[PDB]
């Protein structure tokens, strides 16, 4: 009836256009209640320390610790040399170096062969 | 932002939210008040046309088609209240909100001014200290063994009791702190 | 625009090219052309510090206007006759350039026409 | 002013037109100039003359340092470190002096461009010509030495250039 | 992080995060000072086609306008002293070819 | 451009401050008589911006449009400049119409 | 030159004979006076160096490095006396002894006339640094970091030794004056190629060069505050100074052997600068900005021009000051919240207004705002690189854009936005911290008025 | 421009409601330039700065 | 107090700058360079008293 | 200067003014403590329009979760006072 | 000055603001009229545009197609 | 300060476009229950407003009178 909206990676599907929020099973409602319970216990655990008069300092957050540890120190122990990993490493790490080497070497070879035959107009080029 | 959320929104809540959102966007399209009144009455009639539908499959399908209508017909630049999340003054005064615990670190020369304010603050601190264990006890007794199902908090049920977890709600900085 | 339409939509060989022009000698049709006169010398223009673009056959009127503006400085509404004279001279220069454009256009439309008519008597 | 030599920093004779008013309206620039002279320039000159009387009571001089000429790198033997040292120091001093010569010529060029106004392209031909020659000589002398330059590398560059010139001159004589 | 409800009572209001909840691997990419993935009024690819088409059309028409320029029906601007030969750089010891302008 | 663009921003700021930090023209109604000096200043600024004859804007912008018309110019650039000149008056009209004409659309506590 | 060395050596018995509560005062005062004495070395000649004796000499390249080295010790002592409060007296004196020994080794390293003595001191600087990192670092990773610091350096410098005693066996001397005057070209042969590599890779690892820079994000992050300050400000510049000194023997071989290193530097500049954009650890972000900045010094030394050498000297000095200030600024927050996560403590400009000004000035100098000497060095290197090849402007330009992005990001994350609600132990700034920031930033700005003092022997 | 804009603005007083054109969407959302250029290049650059450069 | 602001914020700064420019900056050559003054036909020079000749008998097309 | 220090009585007055301007609810019957459903016989859809009218009156947006609950003018007054930090 | 909020009425205005606004609008219109009366050529031009068709073939040096 | 709200019984939709909306909605079988709340936007000094061209010529009359008097004075004074 109308031009349809299709989601993308950087422009996602809205909640009101998502068919999941319109085909609800009892199991879906049970899952939503469980999610609310998990969020609620975490909220209560946070607010108990937050409101505490005695507490002085920073409340330590295990989720933040897990995030930073996973982003730095958990990566190498969970690495396996695979054809995808090997190919991506070789390309992304080696290819730019030889690409730039080729570009710069070509440009400098042209410049030197121009200097050799005395056709560059290097006049007023005192500083280098 | 003050009421605890529920596990889900019912059909009635969804259709009401759609009604309010569509009315706001219609007002964005219809700048003038008389034209807005006209088309808002037409919108209300269109909503009332299926007010008492009892086929939940049909009601859900109608709500879904209404959502698809709104998304295509929404104003790309809807009006937003200045202090609302998308507005031009949303978090403008957050740089001026200073937590009250900072007052504990004032030099005694700074506290020499405002003696009455700091005496009242000492009374408030004593009140907060004296009622913490009762609030913790109330929370433990009231809540279920598994844990709290919802983020709703209980009121004070005895006489000399304060509602549990009240200090940070009460001692909010301000909406215009400076 | 008309001159743009007649060139880009009509036959471009019938109208002058603004870049390659003139293509005919200055004496192709004229019997006796006198060389265009200049009043201000090179030293006068140089002393005046006029812009290179400004140093055009209308330069003496511009020099007079500049001198008048400097002499009556506080009264910045006194150099009306001088500005009028300089503007009139520049207007005359512009209509001279328009005359050159029209002359080139009609020479070019006469030339190919006369050669194609000479070819018109050469069919048999 | 007598501070600097006018032969090494020249300028044209400074032709200034006489004021020739045409209107009867007062000139605000003249009134402001009189105010500036009476309120700003006079106290400044008074303070300066006081400073100069205080200076004249104490007079002392500083002398420009004169350096002897020593043998250059061409006369030094291969491994005679002391003559190499003296030749290299003299070469470095000459390099600095050449840099300042180019600086003087560049200052002349800039001053000409600013002074001549809209006619600089024609009235600064002499300054541009002097800078072109000085720049060409400086480029021939010190260009491409790189970091770690020395009198030996300059001598090698000059010898290579003279060999190129000799070959080019021998090529022309055969025609 | 911009897609989450701004009317919820987040533990961290600026970051819209709750204490103890799992954190997305790319949180610092999504902090809403940065990459936004919020739904838009016009769907992605609808916007890309229109933007790219507009830019390509403007470039093509600028090239066409360069091919077919606009000008006034006049001849070249004439300059007296050998087309200001001495003024436009000099070289006084050359005596260039007379460029001659005649009245018309 | 400095003169009338700065003064236009000043008039916009005056409207915003008098309306409790509202910047959307859809909530500015009839301010023609409620803020007479602001209306005069903004009208004069829009007329200066639009190239109205003998105003500050006129002594440059109108000379620019002629200069493009009398030059060896890219044709598409000339067309774009003329269309943009028309759109300038268009959006000046939009500001004046939606901010100063009509009936009030702001909250009732004036 | 002993008028600086001997007073520095007297800091050891003075520290060991001081009262339990007077060590910091005595050490700070006398290291500041040693800095005052060191300022006299800035009076340099235009033609040759200040040849004090057969052993020690000073040049326009080593004098600013010496001044920065002596100036850094009082700042390290000020930055260290807070987190070492609960320490015993003898261990405090041992920490101060480590710092004094490090300064002594660096001072002799920058002024040694002979390359073997330079090598011995430049390697001796490892022992105090490793002891500092692995004894007073806070976490369990500090041990691994130490190993990474120890073996990356040595694996580079062990060939260098073999090269140096080789060179003396063929030219007869390792004296730098003799080496410079009696210089000869390097032929194009495999033996000369490997001699070139042995003379260069040791310094490349110290810079460090992108690819062998892994030790640095570990060592700087795990080190205590004075350790990271000296690691960033002075120890990284040992590679630059040594490369500048040793390049004379290398020509004309350097023209073609520099290509892989120029490619690695010009690409790793982009790589590390972009790495800074996604870094959850603030101290790690500051550490990576150092690799991004030293890539430029490597490029400037490899292309071998007077403008590049001037730019490299200026950039080394400016980076030393700015990176030391940034590490101190991060430590101020760490001593409050005891975590190096950048998003843990936010909105600090509201709670600490003047430290926010310090943060802003440090970030401005990090992104080379004109006319700071950071910008002077960067722009000189960029101009010389443009002369070397115009296409370089693309890579150089890109790096500048990225550097401003992660600098201000670092500023916006920690200072702006809203402060996290739970934290309530954020005390007002101490006078010690504010003065430590001021003594970093004021000399940096003052060096703008006399840049020739930091432009090296090519000025 | 004055006349056309004024006429189109007076048109808004009429009691008609219709959905906007695609050209209006293009104009109001700024040619979709911020919606594309502030999301695609930033996302790709920030994704490569972590996926390959760092990890 | 009546006009104290105009001397501590204008007169004093213009005294230091005028002293600085007149006796220190202009001591070095080419430090302050001025655009050459325009000369028109009929002008009289204040240095040599020279008179510039007039502009060559205009066509007088009026 | 800026807006005056709005008080509790002013909030109540404006809420009752807006309610009395609603055609559905008669002025005499309406009371501060009147329930919008039991007392006035108003549907859920009707209630949403009252909330939007209050937003337009006071110039700020009330969230949907918060908005549904408000069934009496006193409740609306208390909500607005809590948001604007009004203590008299 | 002290004007109070009025709650759904036209705001209170002063005499000075109205006379100033009217005075400046009148000044702008007088300036436009004065300049148009004195400097019409700035808008309507001062010189006429010559028609090339009105130029004779002898004015431009054109031969009668036979030479 | 010290001011109260005008009577709510004065806000009538009579004579305003709110009447037109009411008639158009009555011809459709509906009613508009919020019209009176908007009535104040058409009642007092907001009842009438200027058009676009009248706003553009805000001070044309007085300026024109001054212009014509100045021209009349100078044209006859120029005949010295
Ligand atoms: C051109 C200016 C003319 C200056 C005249 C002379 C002024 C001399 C000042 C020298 C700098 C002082 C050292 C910096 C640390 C300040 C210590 C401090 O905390 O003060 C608090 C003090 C008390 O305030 P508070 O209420 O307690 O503060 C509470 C909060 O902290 C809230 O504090 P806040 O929010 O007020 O923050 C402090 C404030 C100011 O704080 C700072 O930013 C200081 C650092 C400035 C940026 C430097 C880093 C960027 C790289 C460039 C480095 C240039 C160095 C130049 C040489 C310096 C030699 C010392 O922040 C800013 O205003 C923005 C700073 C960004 C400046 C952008 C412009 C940069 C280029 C300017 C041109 C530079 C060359 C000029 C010559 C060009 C040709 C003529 O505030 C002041 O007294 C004012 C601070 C000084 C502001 C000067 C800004 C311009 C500086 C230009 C460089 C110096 C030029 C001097 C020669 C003439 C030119
Ligand atoms: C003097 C000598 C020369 C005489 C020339 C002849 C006389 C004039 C000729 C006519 C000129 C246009 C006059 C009407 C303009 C349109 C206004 C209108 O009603 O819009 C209706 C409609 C939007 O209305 P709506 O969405 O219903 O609005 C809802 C509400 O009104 C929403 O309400 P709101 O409050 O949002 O207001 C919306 C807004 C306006 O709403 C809009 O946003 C749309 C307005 C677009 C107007 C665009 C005009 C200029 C466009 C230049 C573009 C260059 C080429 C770009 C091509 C890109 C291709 C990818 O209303 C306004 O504020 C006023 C609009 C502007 C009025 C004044 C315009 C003056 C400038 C144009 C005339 C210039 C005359 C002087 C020329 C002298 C030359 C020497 O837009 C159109 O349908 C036409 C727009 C014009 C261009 C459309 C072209 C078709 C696009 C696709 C073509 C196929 C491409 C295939 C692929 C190719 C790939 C290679
Ligand atoms: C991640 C960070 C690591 C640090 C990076 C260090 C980079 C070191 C690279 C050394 C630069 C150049 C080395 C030698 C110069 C040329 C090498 C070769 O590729 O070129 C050809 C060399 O010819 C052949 O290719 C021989 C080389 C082939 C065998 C070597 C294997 C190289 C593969 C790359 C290994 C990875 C290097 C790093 C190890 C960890 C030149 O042609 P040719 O005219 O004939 O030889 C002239 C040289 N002469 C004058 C000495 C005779
Ligand atoms: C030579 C280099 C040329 C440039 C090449 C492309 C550069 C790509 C830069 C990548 C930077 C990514 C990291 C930035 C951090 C993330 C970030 O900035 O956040 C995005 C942020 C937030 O989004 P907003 O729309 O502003 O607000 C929405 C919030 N509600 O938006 C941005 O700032 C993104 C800016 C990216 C600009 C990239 C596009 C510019 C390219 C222009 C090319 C054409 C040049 C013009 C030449 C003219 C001829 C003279
Ligand atoms: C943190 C990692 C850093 C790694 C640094 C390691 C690379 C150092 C470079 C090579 C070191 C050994 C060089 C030896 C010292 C040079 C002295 C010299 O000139 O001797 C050569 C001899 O050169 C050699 O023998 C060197 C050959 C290599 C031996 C050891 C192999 C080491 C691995 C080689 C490749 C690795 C180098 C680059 C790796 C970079 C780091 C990843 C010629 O002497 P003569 O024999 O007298 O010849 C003339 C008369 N016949
Ligand atoms: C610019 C705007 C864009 C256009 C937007 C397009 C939206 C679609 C227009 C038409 C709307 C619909 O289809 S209407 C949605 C279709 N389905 C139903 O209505 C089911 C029956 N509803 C009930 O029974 C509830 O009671 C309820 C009615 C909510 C009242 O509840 P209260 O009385 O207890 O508050």
């Amino acid at each position: 009836s109308f031009p349809k909206y299709k989601p993308s990676r950087l422009a996602t599907l809205p909640a009101t256009l998502d068919p999941a929020e319109y085909d609800i099973s009892p199991e879906t409602r049970k899952a939503q209640a469980e999610r609310l319970a998990i969020r609620s216990r975490l909220k209560r655990e946070y607010l108990l320390q937050y409101n505490d008069p005695n507490r002085l300092g920073v409340i330590e957050d295990p989720a933040l610790i897990r995030w930073t540890y996973a982003r730095s120190a958990n990566i190498y122990p969970n690495f396996r040399p695979t054809p995808k990993t090997s190919l991506l490493g070789a390309l992304f790490g080696i290819g730019p170096l030889f690409f730039w080497y080729y570009v710069f070497k070509t440009d400098r070879d042209k410049k030197e062969k121009l200097i050799q035959e005395g056709k560059l107009d290097q006049t007023f080029n005192i500083s280098y | 932002a003050f009421s605890a959320p529920a596990a889900y929104l019912t059909h009635q809540q969804k259709v009401l939210r759609l009604y309010k959102r569509a009315l706001r966007h219609l007002e964005s399209w219809c700048v003038h008040r008389d034209k807005y009144r006209y088309f808002a009455c037409l919108m209300r009639a269109r909503f009332d046309e299926h007010k008492n539908e009892k086929d939940m499959v049909k009601a859900t399908q109608l709500l879904r088609q209404a959502e698809e209508e709104f998304w295509y017909g929404q104003h790309p630049q809807p009006y937003i209240f200045p202090e609302s999340p998308g507005g031009t003054s949303y978090e403008r005064y957050e740089c001026y909100k200073v937590p009250e615990w900072c007052l504990d670190d004032w030099h005694p020369s700074e506290k020499a001014m405002y003696p009455d304010y700091f005496a009242k603050r000492e009374q408030w601190k004593r009140l907060r200290r004296e009622s913490w264990e009762r609030e913790v006890k109330q929370l433990q007794e009231e809540t279920p063994p598994g844990g709290p199902r919802t983020e709703a908090l209980p009121p004070a049920r005895k006489e000399g009791d304060l509602p549990p977890l009240w200090w940070h709600i009460v001692t909010r900085p301000r909406e215009r702190p400076m | 625009g008309a001159h743009l339409a007649r060139r880009y939509l009509g036959d471009a060989s019938k109208e002058p090219d603004p870049l390659r022009m003139p293509t005919f000698p200055p004496d192709y049709g004229f019997p006796e052309r006198k060389e265009r006169e200049m009043v201000a010398t090179q030293q006068e223009m140089n002393d005046a510090q006029l812009m290179l673009q400004q140093r055009d056959y209308c330069a003496h009127y511009l020099i007079q206007l500049l001198k008048c503006k400097r002499d009556s400085f506080p009264n910045f509404l006194a150099c009306k006759h001088e500005q009028h004279d300089w503007d009139y001279c520049e207007h005359l220069d512009y209509v001279k350039r328009m005359k050159e454009f029209e002359r080139e256009r009609r020479l070019l439309q006469r030339k190919k026409r006369r050669e194609q008519r000479e070819a018109e008597m050469a069919r048999g | 002013p007598d501070s600097w030599d006018k032969d090494v920093y020249p300028e044209p004779p400074r032709r200034t037109p006489a004021p020739a008013p045409q209107t009867s309206l007062p000139n605000p620039v003249t009134y402001l100039t009189k105010i500036f002279d009476l309120l700003v320039d006079r106290p400044v000159t008074l303070a300066r003359e006081f400073i100069e009387q205080q200076h004249a009571k104490n007079r002392y001089y500083y002398y420009h340092r004169e350096f002897r000429r020593v043998p250059d790198i061409t006369e030094c033997e291969e491994k005679d470190i002391l003559c190499m040292f003296e030749a290299e120091m003299q070469w470095r001093r000459d390099y600095k002096v050449d840099q300042e010569i180019v600086n003087i010529i560049q200052e002349r060029l800039k001053a000409c461009q600013q002074r001549e106004g809209e006619s600089y392209r024609q009235n600064c031909a002499k300054e541009l010509e002097q800078f072109t020659q000085v720049s060409k000589a400086f480029q021939d002398r010190y260009s491409d030495l790189g970091a770690h330059y020395s009198a030996r590398k300059c001598l090698a560059k000059q010898k290579q250039r003279m060999l190129a010139e000799r070959k080019a001159a021998k090529e022309a004589a055969a025609a | 992080q911009q897609e989450r409800d701004p009317w919820y009572d987040w533990d961290h209001p600026d970051l819209r995060l709750n204490w103890g909840e799992p954190i997305h691997w790319d949180l610092d990419m999504y902090i809403r000072n940065r990459v936004d993935t919020s739904p838009t009024p016009v769907s992605w690819n609808t916007m890309c086609k229109h933007l790219f088409g507009f830019v390509a059309f403007m470039l093509f028409m600028f090239w066409v306008g360069e091919i077919y320029p606009s000008y006034q029906p006049v001849g070249p601007k004439q300059y007296p002293y050998n087309d200001l030969y001495l003024e436009r750089g000099g070289d006084p010891t050359k005596e260039p070819e007379p460029v001659v302008h005649y009245e018309i | 451009h400095a003169f009338f663009k700065a003064m236009l921003f000043m008039c916009s700021g005056s409207i915003i401050h008098s309306l409790n930090d509202e910047q959307d023209i859809r909530k500015m109604g009839g301010l023609y008589k409620a803020m007479p000096f602001t209306t005069t200043a903004l009208i004069i600024g829009s007329l200066a911006l639009t190239g109205m004859p003998y105003l500050t804007g006129f002594y440059s912008k109108d000379l620019i449009i002629e200069a493009v018309n009398m030059s060896y110019t890219n044709a598409w650039a000339l067309l774009m400049t003329l269309i943009a000149t028309s759109l300038t008056a268009a959006y000046s009209t939009r500001i004046i119409f939606f901010a100063f004409l009509g009936k009030p659309r702001f909250p009732p506590l004036v | 030159m002993l008028k600086i060395i001997i007073p520095t050596t007297m800091l050891l018995p003075m520290t060991w004979m001081s009262k339990h509560n007077m060590i910091w005062i005595n050490a700070t005062v006398h290291s500041l006076l040693i800095s005052l004495i060191s300022l006299s070395l800035l009076n340099q000649l235009g033609e040759n160096s200040l040849n004090f004796s057969l052993t020690f000499f000073s040049d326009s390249l080593s004098a600013p490095l010496l001044v920065l080295t002596t100036w850094l010790l009082p700042l390290m002592l000020m930055a260290s006396q807070s987190h070492l409060s609960k320490e015993t007296t003898t261990r405090k004196k041992l920490y101060i002894t480590m710092l004094i020994l490090l300064q002594l080794f660096l001072i002799m390293t920058f002024t040694a006339t002979e390359l073997i003595l330079f090598y011995i001191l430049f390697e001796a600087t490892l022992v105090p640094t490793l002891i500092i990192i692995t004894r007073w670092g806070n976490q369990t990773e500090r041990l691994n970091a130490g190993l990474y610091f120890l073996f990356y350096t040595l694996a580079g410098s062990l060939p260098l030794l073999v090269a140096l005693v080789y060179i003396q066996n063929t030219t007869g001397s390792l004296n730098f004056l003799i080496i410079h005057y009696w210089s000869h070209p390097l032929s194009n042969s495999w033996s000369n190629i490997f001699m070139w590599l042995a003379c260069i890779m040791a310094f490349m690892v110290k810079m460090p060069l992108y690819g062998l820079h892994l030790w640095l994000p570990k060592a700087h992050v795990e080190a205590p505050i004075a350790g990271s300050m000296v690691l960033a400000a002075v120890l990284l510049k040992l590679g630059g100074y040594g490369m500048m000194r040793i390049t004379t023997i290398l020509n004309p071989l350097t023209n073609y052997m520099a290509y892989p290193f120029l490619m690695l530097s010009m690409w790793g500049m982009i790589m590390t600068s972009s790495i800074c954009l996604r870094q959850t650890d603030l101290k790690s972000l500051i550490a990576y900005s150092s690799v991004s900045h030293m890539a430029l010094v490597i490029v400037a030394i490899m292309i071998q021009t007077p403008w590049s050498f001037m730019g490299a000297t200026a950039l080394m000095i400016a980076h030393g000051l700015t990176s030391s200030m940034l590490f101190c600024l991060a430590n101020t927050n760490y001593e409050r919240v005891h975590s190096r996560t950048m998003i843990l403590a936010r909105g600090l400009q509201t709670l600490l207004p003047l430290m926010a000004t310090w943060w802003l000035v440090a970030s401005l100098t990090n992104l080379a705002l004109p006319p700071s000497i950071n910008l002077i060095g960067e722009l000189f290197i960029i101009t010389a690189s443009f002369s070397w090849s115009n296409i370089t402007i693309i890579l150089m330009g890109m790096n500048m854009m990225i550097t401003a992005l992660y600098s201000l990001y670092m500023l916006i994350t920690t200072q702006r936005g809203k402060y996290t609600h739970h934290i309530n132990n954020i005390k007002p700034s101490f006078t010690r911290e504010n003065a430590l920031m001021a003594l970093h930033i004021l000399p940096l700005l003052l060096l703008t008025l006399n840049p020739k003092m930091i432009l090296g022997p090519l000025y | 421009g004055f006349m056309l804009a004024l006429e189109l603005n007076n048109t808004t007083y009429y009691l008609k409601f219709k959905y906007p054109s695609q050209t209006y969407k293009f104009s109001n959302m700024l040619g979709y330039y911020p919606s594309i250029m502030h999301r695609l290049p930033t996302y790709h650059n920030l994704s490569m700065s972590q996926k390959s450069a760092s990890s | 107090r009546h006009s104290i602001f105009a001397v501590t914020h204008v007169l004093i700064p213009v005294w230091i700058i005028h002293y600085y420019l007149k006796y220190h900056v202009t001591a070095k050559p080419y430090t302050v360079v001025e655009r050459k003054p325009r000369i028109f036909p009929g002008d009289t020079i204040l240095e040599t008293g020279e008179v510039i000749p007039l502009m060559k008998e205009f066509p007088d097309q009026h | 200067s800026d807006a005056p220090p709005l008080t509790l009585e002013a909030i109540k007055d404006r809420v009752l003014y807006v309610l009395k301007l609603y055609d559905k609810i008669d002025p005499e019957k309406l009371s501060v403590n009147s329930h919008f459903m039991k007392d006035l016989g108003l549907d859920s859809l009707d209630q949403v329009e009252i909330i939007m009218a209050m937003e337009d009156e006071f110039g700020f947006e009330i969230p949907d979760i918060d908005a549904e609950k408000l069934m009496c003018p006193q409740e609306i007054v208390d909500y607005i006072a809590d948001k604007k930090d009004v203590y008299e | 000055v002290h004007i109070e909020p009025r709650y759904r009425q036209f705001p209170q205005l002063t005499r000075s603001q109205l006379i100033q606004a009217e005075f400046f609008s009148a000044t702008m219109w007088f300036w436009i009229l004065w300049r148009f009366w004195h400097d019409s050529d700035a808008v309507l031009g001062h010189f006429p545009y010559p028609d090339p068709s009105q130029w004779t073939d002898e004015e431009l040096g054109i031969l009668p197609d036979d030479e | 300060s010290k001011m109260e709200l005008p009577d709510y019984k004065q806000w009538k939709i009579e004579g305003t476009p709110l009447e037109t909306v009411q008639e158009k909605l009555a011809a459709r079988g509906l009613r508009d229950p919020w019209g009176r709340n908007e009535a104040w936007r058409y009642s007092g000094g907001f009842a009438n407003n200027v058009s676009f061209v009248g706003a553009l010529l805000k001070g044309f009359k007085w300026g024109f009178a001054a212009f014509v008097v100045a021209v009349g004075a100078e044209y006859y004074l120029e005949s010295q």
